[PDB]
């Protein structure tokens, strides 16, 4: 099948940008490439069609180059209702492959998360469960290393992460990680630790709590 | 590279409404099913003109009454279009889709500039 | 108002299979090549198949070959996916879009211009489930500078979705609700937070409402100091 690879993974952009993508296909496809957008929650939509031509009613900003293996679509200058997702197909034989789609997002200065420890509530505990949550957040940019130690001892296959898409407001993110632990493995211990690694901090930032204190 | 299909940039439709093109195409792997197509465009509009399948190793033929004729050595057509009008004039596409055994190919033509003029 | 509408979606366990449908309204159906097209959560976008205008020839994502078929009815401008042996992996939203193929407008013009709004297909055998709904408390460790984070933990449920509101939706501002995770038991899990000012613990009543429609189940949670 013909792959369809796409640079960069992520941008980060300003309103009036002008913004360059990329697209590649592992064999000669000739002009035969559609450029798709999606936000989140939404269907994609088509934007060029025959790498250059442009769908009706999308802005004349958009534009697409190429031929071969080797293609670009270009916003002149980026709008606010341009920050998205951006995929691009091949047509040109089955099947149709789409790229891994590249994110376009607002770029703004670099913010260190606010971290936040939850320990389990008494309610949960009842049970025989116990999830610690480490909250991080509006911070700037999304890449961000989140470690879980408890005594000291680093975690590994014991807890889960989510992130929220860029706020539309303040162009931050939101992460929240959970450590789940059995009820007898969370009363062995003492001393349960989130620490966290992100640009925005000159070394990892540790928060943490005594569990019955 | 990708299939390609040629044709002819420019062709004029004799006195009589026949206008003879040749579509000619290199292709990928070994097709059983071939899809040969015509289109005009003209006017931001496209119309099909005729089409036919070949298949074994036959000759690509049109069925029955077709305003259009071919031969075929291997993967090439001579196409004859006939009863052609003044208002026919436009741009006549010859489009070559390799069918069966999967995958799929597409192959667009560059597409014939045909000039017709009521006699 | 061309419109193309995806239905028949839902839980269905490893192994077992499915019929997906998807009705066009609007334009001329039957001229337009019809495709279908999944995305995983947090995944991009697969190509599955697609069929020509009259349902002639048809062709297949190498990862659904010998499992799926996709065909049309015309007559009832409709499309279909019959989907067997379904994996975990073939959990995703599915959609279906059409492509007039260089039939109308261009003779190049290729591409999937208008698509329906998707159906869900979650394979999966874990069996309908209402959250527990855990108070995360504000606290020492949940304070910054005169602002306070506190939240609610949705544990435990099945299938997607539920919603979360703050206080039956007058608390808007500051809030985060995360991305459910699949955890390894099966189950689904959340958290929604909210940051406030430190000041307001004690005094502004915090509450979460949880709701989760497969279950019938609707829950508010007091969240307190």
């Amino acid at each position: 099948d013909i792959q369809m690879t796409q640079s960069p993974s992520s941008l980060s952009a300003s309103v009036g940008d002008r913004v360059t993508i990329t697209c590649r296909a592992s064999q000669s496809i000739n002009s035969y490439l559609d450029w798709y957008q999606q936000k989140p929650g939404k269907a994609p939509k088509l934007l060029i069609y025959a790498a250059s031509s442009l769908q009706s009613g999308v802005p004349s900003r958009f534009s697409g180059s190429g031929s071969g293996t080797d293609f670009t679509l270009t916003i002149s200058s980026l709008q606010p209702e341009d920050f998205a997702t951006y995929y691009c197909q091949q047509y040109y034989s089955t099947p149709f492959t789409f790229g891994p789609g590249t994110k376009v997002e607002i770029k703004r200065t670099v913010a260190a998360p606010s971290v936040f420890i939850f320990p389990p509530s008494d309610e949960q505990l009842k049970s025989g469960t116990a999830s610690v949550v480490c909250l991080l957040n509006n911070f700037y940019p999304r890449e961000a290393k989140v470690q879980w130690k408890v005594d000291n001892a680093l975690q590994s296959g014991n807890s889960q992460e989510s992130v929220t898409e860029q706020d539309s407001k303040d162009s931050t993110y939101s992460l929240s990680s959970t450590l789940t632990l059995s009820k007898a493995d969370y009363e062995k211990h003492k001393v349960y630790a989130c620490e966290v690694t992100h640009q925005g901090l000159s070394s990892p930032v540790t928060k943490s709590f005594n569990r019955g204190e | 590279k990708a299939m390609h299909v040629a044709q002819p940039a420019v062709v004029l439709a004799s006195s009589r409404g026949i206008a003879s093109f040749v579509c000619e195409y290199a292709s990928p792997g070994k097709a059983t099913e071939v899809r040969v197509t015509v289109l005009r465009q003209a006017d931001s509009q496209v119309t099909e003109v005729c089409a036919a399948t070949y298949m074994m190793g036959n000759e690509l033929t049109f069925l029955d009454d077709s305003i259009c004729t071919g031969t075929s050595s291997g993967n090439q057509v001579n196409l004859t279009i006939q009863g052609l009008r003044a208002m026919d004039t436009g741009l006549y596409i010859c489009k070559v889709e390799l069918m069966y055994p999967p995958p799929y190919y597409l192959g667009i033509g560059n597409g014939t500039q045909i000039y017709v003029i009521d006699p | 108002q061309v419109q193309l509408v995806e239905s028949g979606g839902g839980v269905v366990q490893p192994g077992r299979s499915l019929r997906l449908s998807c009705a066009a309204s609007g334009f001329t159906f039957s001229s337009y090549g019809m495709h279908w097209v999944r995305q995983a959560p947090g995944k991009g976008l697969e190509w599955v198949a697609v069929i020509w205008y009259d349902g002639s020839n048809k062709y297949y994502a190498d990862s659904v070959k010998g499992r799926f078929t996709i065909s049309r009815d015309n007559s009832k401008n409709t499309l279909y996916l019959q989907m067997n042996s379904l994996r975990a992996e073939d959990t995703a939203v599915y959609y279906c879009a059409r492509d007039p193929r260089g039939a109308t407008l261009y003779y190049y013009y290729y591409g999937m211009d208008v698509w329906g709004q998707g159906t869900t297909v979650t394979v999966s055998s874990a069996s309908t489930k209402g959250p527990s709904v855990f108070p995360l408390a504000p606290s020492s460790k949940s304070t910054s500078g005169g602002t306070a984070a506190l939240g609610c933990l949705v544990k435990d449920y099945f299938p997607e979705p539920v919603t979360v509101s703050w206080n039956s939706g007058a608390l808007t501002s500051g809030v985060h609700t995360f991305p459910a995770v699949l955890q390894s038991s099966g189950l689904y899990s959340l958290s929604s937070v909210v940051t406030v000012p430190s000041s307001s613990l004690g005094t502004q009543t915090y509450i979460c409402n949880v709701n989760h429609k497969p279950s019938n189940t609707k829950v508010d949670k007091k969240v307190e100091p």
